[PDB]
Order: structure tokens, then C-alpha cells, then sequence
């Protein structure tokens, strides 16, 4: 189906027994009433395309995913900056992604790093991908920055932004943003279930970054992560959320102060 | 020739007089796990009779100020019968389900219900606190209601932040008291893993929400219950060990 | 055992008390054996 | 397979649930004027969409003391829409009509209506004066009621001196509130001339007369309207000139 | 626009207030074009 | 295609709208006496029209405290019409019967009736006396009620010492006021002799017993009659002599 649909010429009917406009909705099915079994239409050939509305063209946008700060002070400094990789931090890509239950794709992370007031000095950075189970680096001159059996990218600030391709690395067959269950066994409390809905097969390690130098660098960088989806497959479509997001890794909403799905009108018998 | 039906599974049978056609979820029948998609090595067990039958839950009176109810299907019949006993001893589980919701009334009552399944139906906490120490989370009887069931607080947002109006994308069916008095949905095994524990993870959940209120004149009957039966089609179990409770 | 599944709903101006008649028979595989006397009658008057 | 129907003409559609079979008047379908029977020379116009559709008139409440109503079909939709605009500019006119009268109620109301067409339905004056100067004659809104309609004074004699009992020879249909809630009559072009003015001559007229009175118990609904829709099948127009009003 | 054709008639001892549920979908010739951001969400709290 | 029926026998016809299938007693149609089974020598008469038609008896109001009624079929229409006149002059008789019991009500009434035939339905006397001089015996209007009918005293034991619960072995049919409003049983000639007197011996008897009581709300109709019609199929008569009364 490279185009939308064509309409065949129709005419009028005056006879009993054939009722196409009485599709019962109690059956759970969608009404299959076409134009040709209704008001008299003409012959039109439609050449409008359906290529843009596909999933692969709908999820091939980058969007912002994470913002990582790097203070690099002089007396209360940290040096490194870890950031756990998750996409449920910015409600735009999350709202676009949470209209399905199970997804599977590849990523094209792009890292854009700038300075506080805005400037690009030729300082060399080091982006490190720490998988789950590998030790996290503690310090700007730690032992973990040797990057042996560990992927890393060396790029400067004046260079174009780096861009690496990340495969599908979940231990299960697909991703899922809705896990109605519990990660452990035993007795579960009733007051505060901080373990309910915790997606087990979604953790993907921690992203790290430091500045390659000896002493220090009096600068405050701020890098942004842009993740593009590709080779994506979606299952079990879910309705789109109509409530404002409130938490990072828990779908919640305000019990009072509920937002309606539509705006208000003056009267029901008025279209304006 | 279509408003009558007799569903027989095992040693149970469900007869009806006013019914619509059965709803088959996503066009897929429940089938056994193929050897290509499997990942375990131990041979799974298949009782095929004692765990494949219509288990009837309790009935709930549908008043005028009712909001709705929901269940978790690999948790409701998790303590009742051979299915529950077989699911407490094993670690892996895979099955489909056949659904049937009864709600009859006279030809003078009015109202309509919406019965549908929601895969991965995660319950949302209700509150306006963003601190991790006071953020409200649902309890265990709210997440896993058991064989009894749980009620809704804000059924307009499905108690999940998702609007009820768009919930027609799920496999659904209506119970309109002027058209029929029962609704039937057959659902296959929907998961991103071949086998999964039937205790620490509910696959999906049934929901009954009256959108059109129940109305009747003074003098008619006033007890209108909602009865639900569940058939675990094509059950498989693996990883045999000691029996756990929860 | 006979149980209430949902309810007995009824519109107004309609009696809310019905009755169910129970009937019973046998199947094709029903078979009997050794014959004897019944226990429905023990005493009898001299006719 | 017969009590359901969907009549689609142009951009309109009429769905029903309780219907009898459609009545075809005198066994003749509405067809275009053949060249043998024609007498004009100028080419007629045929819009085929904008004048061929279901125009819905107003609704009339059917009380207990109702007598009946009647219309004049090439006069009712003579000022409303493209059909009326096309009929005001032209001098000749020829078309058939599809009829549909809606009247629904509960299963506790009783009553029956008689909807039928009467070709050349001339209204009679009511009086006992034989002098030409005082003989009563009907007014223009009585002869041509317009899109609103007119009521009966003596519906037993059809307001024409002709008994209602013998009016079953016309193409008719009953609306019995225990059987159906709609009636459909398709009528061709009936005239002794091929083309005729649609302003100074009404071909026929619809009549709705309740012979069985409307009865219901205290507590039910009390607003029972009568809705009518008209489809001008196979319209033709000729003799184009300036637009006249009446 | 939704209009009353004849009436809502009802027998006695029956409620005289019903409800109509409205549903909507698309046809086979429905097609979309240029993608953009939605206007359902503009502000967001720091999660 | 099955809930409608028109039974036409002779110059009579019975139309219905809510009916179950006809019951054919013991799988045998009423047929004429074959020459092998016959024992008389004189030629039998066969009117074939005037004695083969639907004779309608009286109607009986079915109250709330009703117990039931019964008739004797070669005795009910024994004084009414050409069948009775032909049966009073002759000595031998042989015929089958077609049955039809009407009982209609609204969709708000409830109750169920049991209409069945009982071959050799002998009435039992009611009492606890074993002496031959005081043992109670039924009267002639109790054994042979005539065209009117007789009522039951203990319909639980069928007024015969035989329980009503086991009376489903006879050719029976139910009249459930939510399903149908008529019941039809066709019965052949059942006797141990080829021909028999239609005056001193009733072959079988119809019985109508309301097991489910009649119940309705205050405001509905209160007159619920039971109407019965009888068709003497395949009548034969022999042994012509003077007319006797009883």
C-alpha cells in the first residue's frame, strides 16, 4: 500500500434487507461502513503517500535525553560526572515512547558539550560507557579511566559533537516501560511500595565523563545527550498519557487538581 | 444462530441467551511455546484438564454510585485449586485466558459497562508529592488485589494517568443492558519473555467500569451483581521446587 | 450446588420473585445391575 | 435480515432497527423522461447530487387529541436548499420521491398511524353554503402548507369528502408501535403531462393520521414526535428564467 | 449537529433519561503529513 | 421460521405468533384402521370434513389460587356438532386428535403451565374408608366432566395417587409465559381394541396444571383465560343404530 485508498463510483439503493449503517458497537469491533455503501460518491484516484506515518519515520528523531553537569572546582570538586542512562527524564521523548508496551530498537547517542557562559575552548574530554557490573570511577585520576576492555571516546570541545551507535542490549527480547510486578520475592509492605513497577530489564549502566589533564581546570561544563532511535519495532499500543508527569521512574498523578482531556465549552448545544 | 453460545472447557460449561460475538485479542489464539522461542531446558508440565477450566470468582453488587473494579489474572486464581497449587510449586509459567463477564437485568433497567484487558496494567499512586520519602505508592492489595478485587478511585483516568476515552485501543467489549448481558474476550500470552513467574508479575488485568450509570424506576429489582469466570487456556509450568506463598 | 453469578435484576412494575423448575434424566451410558425390591413400600393393609 | 435497512441517497443516510419492507408505489420506479413522451425542446438539467438527498422537515408532537397532518411534496422543500433554488429559476419540473416517516416509542405505548400518498389531493372547503359569494374555500396556507404542514379538521372524511376507510387503495403503510417505528414509500412521477411547474401545482400529498389513539400509563415519556424526510429521486428541470417566489 | 427526529418516547415505570456515547475513528483514505511537536505539553517539572 | 404456524383442518385455521414445535405423541401419526387389525364386518363411515375440524371449548379464568383442570376428549365434543351427532348414532368409534391450548399474557406476567395427555386417566376417590359401603367414588360429572371441565382437588398427586413430578413421561408440553403462549400436541388412537364406544369409555384426558403460580404487579390486566381447541383427525364410525344420549 504505497498510497492511501481509492473511491469507487457509488449510486443510490431503494430496497430492504441491506443495512450498512447499523454496525453494533457492543461487539468490540470498529464500524466497517465505507463511503460507497452510503452517500453517492465519485471516482477519485488518491496519490497521497503513507510513508511518513510509519514507526521508523516516527521514532527517527533525536530529542534531548539527559543533562550532565561537571563543576570541577578547586576544594570541593568531584572531577567525574556519572549519569545513569534512562530516557524517562524529559517528558517529550517519554510521552512519544510510552504509547507502546514493548519496543526494540538501536540508538545513535550524540553528545553536545558547552561551557557555562558559552564558549568553546580546546579542552579534551573523555566519555566513558560503564556497563552494569563494572566499577564506577571515583575521582578525575582514578584507576578505572584506563579504558581496558571498556569503550570510550576522546574528543575536544572545538571538535564536532561525537556520535556513537548503541545496539539492542537488553537481556530480554524487547524493552518495556510498564512492568506490573515485583523484582524480588518474599513479603511486600502496604505503606510504601518503593519496589513496585521497577523495570528490571531496563538498566543499561552509567555514562561517565571527565577532563583529561593533570592538576585541574577552572571551568564548568554542561553536556547534553541526544538519542536517536532506529530499527525500531513496537508492540501492544497503549493510550497516550493525559496527565502531567510528576516523578522520574514512577507513573503518578495528582488525585486532586485533575486535568480534563478536553477544554470547556459554554454549552453542549453550541459548536463554537 | 449467533446470540447463543456454549463455551465448554474441561468439566465446565457456560450457556448464554443474549451474547455478541467472541472477541479474540490481537487475532492470536493461545498456543504452546514453540521450541524456537524457548530458553529453558527442563521439560514443562501440561495438566490439560485440572488447570484448564472455568473458575468462577465472587460477585460484586453494582450500585448507582459505583466507579468500577479491576483484577490481576495470574494473581486472582493463584490460591484456588489445581492451577494455584501448580503455580506455587513451579517457577516458570505461560498460559492464555478465556474471559466471561455476566451482568443481566430486566428490560426496564439502563446502563452500560466496559470490560477490557490492559497488558502491564501498572497502578499509579495518587498524590502531589515529589519528594522520594513522601511520594505515595500503592499497597500490595492495591497492586495485587487477589481473588476479591479492588475498586477505582478516579476511573476517569483509569487510576493510572491514562484517559479512559482512549482505552478502546485495548481488546474490549461493551455490556449494554438493552443488547446483551455477557461479554467474552479470549486473550493469548502477551509478554516479552517466553516464561515468567506467576507470583511476582501479573501479565495483564481485567477492568469493569460503568460509564453509563445504572438507572431504574422505583419498584424493580435493586441487586445487580457482576460475575466473572476465567479459563486458563494452554497452561505450562516449569522449574519445579518447593511451594512458595507469595 | 446452584450459585448466584451476577444477580436477579428486574425492571420496575414487575414482580421480583421468580421460580426455577429442576428436571433430571439419564445419559446414554447409564446402566443398571442386580435387581431387588424397592424400599418405598414396607407395610400394606389387607385389601 | 429484513427489519434492518440503510437508505443512502447522495450525502445522506437513514439507518433503522425496526422496519417493514419498503413500499414501491404502483410497481413503477422513478425514471427519467423518455424522448418519446417528451414535448419540450430545450435540454433539461440534472444535478444528480445537490437535489437528490434526504431533506428532513420539522417534528410535530403527537398528543392524545391529535387528528393528523398533511403536506404537499413539490411545495414543502420548495424554499430549502439547492432543490428549491433550482425549482424557483426553472419553469418545468419532473421528479420522483422517497419517503420516510419516523415515530418511535417504548414497548409500553400503544397506537397506530397511517401514512399514505394521495395523488391530486385537493382540499375541500367546509360549509353548508351554495351561494358563490359565501361558499367557503381554503386559504393558500391550507392548500399549500409549506415546510411546516397543516392539520386536519375532519380526518374521518380526509378533509375532502372522501372516507378514510377507503383510503387504503392508495400506496400506504402503517406505523404500529408494537411492530415497527418507521415507514418507507417510494413514489414515481404521476402526472398527465410530462413536465409541470413545481410552484402552481402539487402532484400529490403525504398524510399522517392516527387512527388508533396514543395511550400510555402515568410515568412514561410524554413527548412523541413525528419526523419526516424526503428524497427527490431523478430530478429534472427545464425552462430557465428569472427566479420567482410564488 | 445531532437533532431530534421524532421524539424519545418511553413506556411508564421506565426511566425517561438515557445517554448516548459518541465514538470516532478514521477511514481508509485518512493520511497525514509533516510531523512536529504536540501542544498538549509545554511545561514540565524537573524529574 | 419456527415460532409461527398456521394449522388448517377442514374449514378452521389457527394462527399463532409465539409457538414451540408441535409434539407428536409416541412418534405415531393418526391413521385409518388397517384391514388386518380390524374385527367388524360392516363398512365404516368417514365424513372427512364435518367431523374433522377445530372445535373450540369455553375459556376458564386462571386466578392466583388455581389448581388446574382436566377433560375427557371423546366426551367433551360428544354433544356439539356433527361429530357428536355421528357419535350418538353409532356404536364403534376410532379417531385421533390434534390439541391446541392458548394462554397469552404481557411481558410482565410470570408463570408456567403443564398441558399433557394421560391415556386411561382414571379418577381416584378421596377418602380413608376401606368399607365397600362408604368407600368414596367420583360422580359422573367428575369422571366425565363434559364440554365444561372439572377442577383438581389435589393436583400434586394428579387426583389419582400418581405424582405430578413423574407425569413428564406422558406426551407433554409447557406453556412458559416468557417463551410462548400456545402448546400443540397431536395424539393418535391409543387403545387395546380396534374400535370402541365413544360414550362409555374415554380413551385419554387432557390436563392443564399451573405449577408456577401466576404473578403480576398492581396495575396490569387481571383476566387470564385458558382456551382449548380440539380437532378429531381421522374419524371412523360403525355399528349404526338409534341415537343414544348417554
Amino acid at each position: 500500500a504505497e498510497s492511501a485508498a481509492n473511491t469507487t463510483p457509488s449510486s443510490h439503493r431503494l430496497e430492504t434487507g441491506r443495512v450498512p449503517a447499523l454496525q453494533a458497537a457492543e461487539t468490540g469491533a470498529t464500524s466497517n461502513a465505507t463511503d460507497e455503501n452510503m452517500i453517492e460518491t465519485r471516482c477519485v484516484v488518491n496519490r497521497n503517500g503513507v510513508l511518513e506515518t510509519t514507526i521508523n519515520h516516527f521514532f527517527s528523531r533525536s530529542g534531548l535525553v539527559g543533562v550532565v553537569n561537571l563543576t570541577d572546582g578547586g576544594t570541593d570538586t568531584t572531577g567525574y560526572a556519572t549519569w545513569d542512562i534512562d530516557i524517562m527524564g524529559f517528558v517529550q521523548l517519554r510521552r512519544k515512547c510510552e504509547m507502546f508496551t514493548y519496543m526494540r530498537f538501536n540508538a545513535e547517542f550524540t553528545f553536545v558539550t558547552t561551557t557555562k557562559n558559552g564558549e568553546a575552548r580546546p579542552y579534551m574530554l573523555q566519555y566513558m560507557y560503564v556497563p552494569p557490573g563494572a566499577p564506577k570511577p571515583t575521582g578525575r585520576d582514578a584507576f578505572q579511566w584506563q579504558t581496558a576492555t571498556n569503550p570510550s571516546v576522546f574528543v575536544k570541545l572545538t571538535d564536532p559533537p561525537a556520535q556513537v551507535s548503541v545496539p539492542f542490549m537488553s537481556p530480554a527480547s524487547a524493552y518495556q516501560w510498564f512492568y506490573d510486578g515485583y523484582p524480588t520475592f518474599g513479603q511486600h509492605p502496604e505503606t510504601s511500595n518503593t519496589t513496585y513497577g521497577l523495570c528490571p530489564n531496563n538498566m543499561m549502566g552509567t555514562f561517565a565523563v571527565r577532563v583529561v589533564s593533570r592538576e585541574a581546570s577552572q571551568l564548568k561544563l554542561q553536556t547534553r545527550v541526544y538519542m536517536k532511535l532506529k530499527h525500531v519495532r513496537a508492540w501492544v499500543p497503549r493510550p497516550i498519557r493525559s496527565q502531567p508527569y510528576l516523578l522520574k521512574n514512577f507513573p503518578n498523578y495528582d488525585s486532586s487538581k485533575i486535568t480534563n482531556s478536553a477544554r470547556d465549552r459554554s454549552s453542549i448545544k453550541q459548536a463554537n | 444462530s449467533d446470540r447463543v453460545a456454549q463455551l465448554t472447557v474441561g468439566n465446565s460449561s457456560i450457556t448464554t441467551q443474549e451474547a455478541a460475538n467472541i472477541v479474540l485479542a490481537y487475532g492470536e489464539w493461545p498456543e504452546y511455546c514453540p521450541d524456537t522461542d524457548a530458553t529453558a531446558v527442563d521439560k514443562p508440565t501440561r495438566p490439560d484438564v485440572s488447570v484448564n477450566r472455568f473458575y468462577t470468582l465472587d460477585s460484586k453488587m453494582w450500585q448507582e454510585n459505583s466507579t468500577g473494579w479491576y483484577w490481576k489474572f495470574p494473581d486472582v486464581l493463584n490460591k484456588t485449586g489445581v492451577f494455584g497449587q501448580n503455580a506455587q510449586f513451579h517457577y516458570l509459567y505461560r498460559s492464555g485466558f478465556c474471559l466471561h463477564v455476566q451482568c443481566n437485568a430486566s428490560k426496564f433497567h439502563q446502563g452500560a459497562l466496559l470490560v477490557a484487558v490492559i497488558p502491564e496494567f501498572v497502578i499509579a499512586g495518587r498524590g502531589s508529592n515529589t519528594k522520594p520519602n513522601e511520594a505515595p505508592h500503592p499497597g500490595f492489595t492495591t497492586t495485587f488485589p487477589g481473588t476479591t478485587g479492588a475498586t477505582f478511585h478516579d476511573p476517569y483516568v483509569l487510576d493510572s494517568g491514562v484517559p479512559l476515552s482512549q482505552a478502546l485501543i485495548y481488546p474490549h467489549q461493551w455490556i449494554n443492558l438493552r443488547t446483551n448481558n455477557c461479554a467474552t474476550v479470549i486473550v493469548p500470552y502477551i509478554n516479552a519473555v517466553p516464561f515468567d513467574s506467576a507470583i511476582n508479575h501479573s501479565n495483564f488485568g481485567l477492568i469493569v467500569i460503568p460509564v453509563s450509570p445504572l438507572k431504574y424506576s422505583s419498584g424493580a429489582t435493586t441487586a445487580i451483581p457482576i460475575t466473572i469466570t476465567i479459563a486458563p487456556l494452554n497452561s505450562e509450568f516449569g522449574g519445579l521446587r518447593q511451594a512458595v506463598s507469595q | 450446588t446452584l450459585w448466584y453469578q451476577t444477580n436477579y435484576v428486574v425492571p420496575p412494575e414487575t414482580p421480583g420473585e421468580a421460580y426455577i423448575i429442576a428436571m433430571g434424566a439419564a445419559q446414554d451410558n447409564f446402566t443398571l445391575k442386580i435387581c431387588k425390591d424397592t424400599d418405598e413400600v414396607t407395610q400394606q393393609a389387607v385389601l
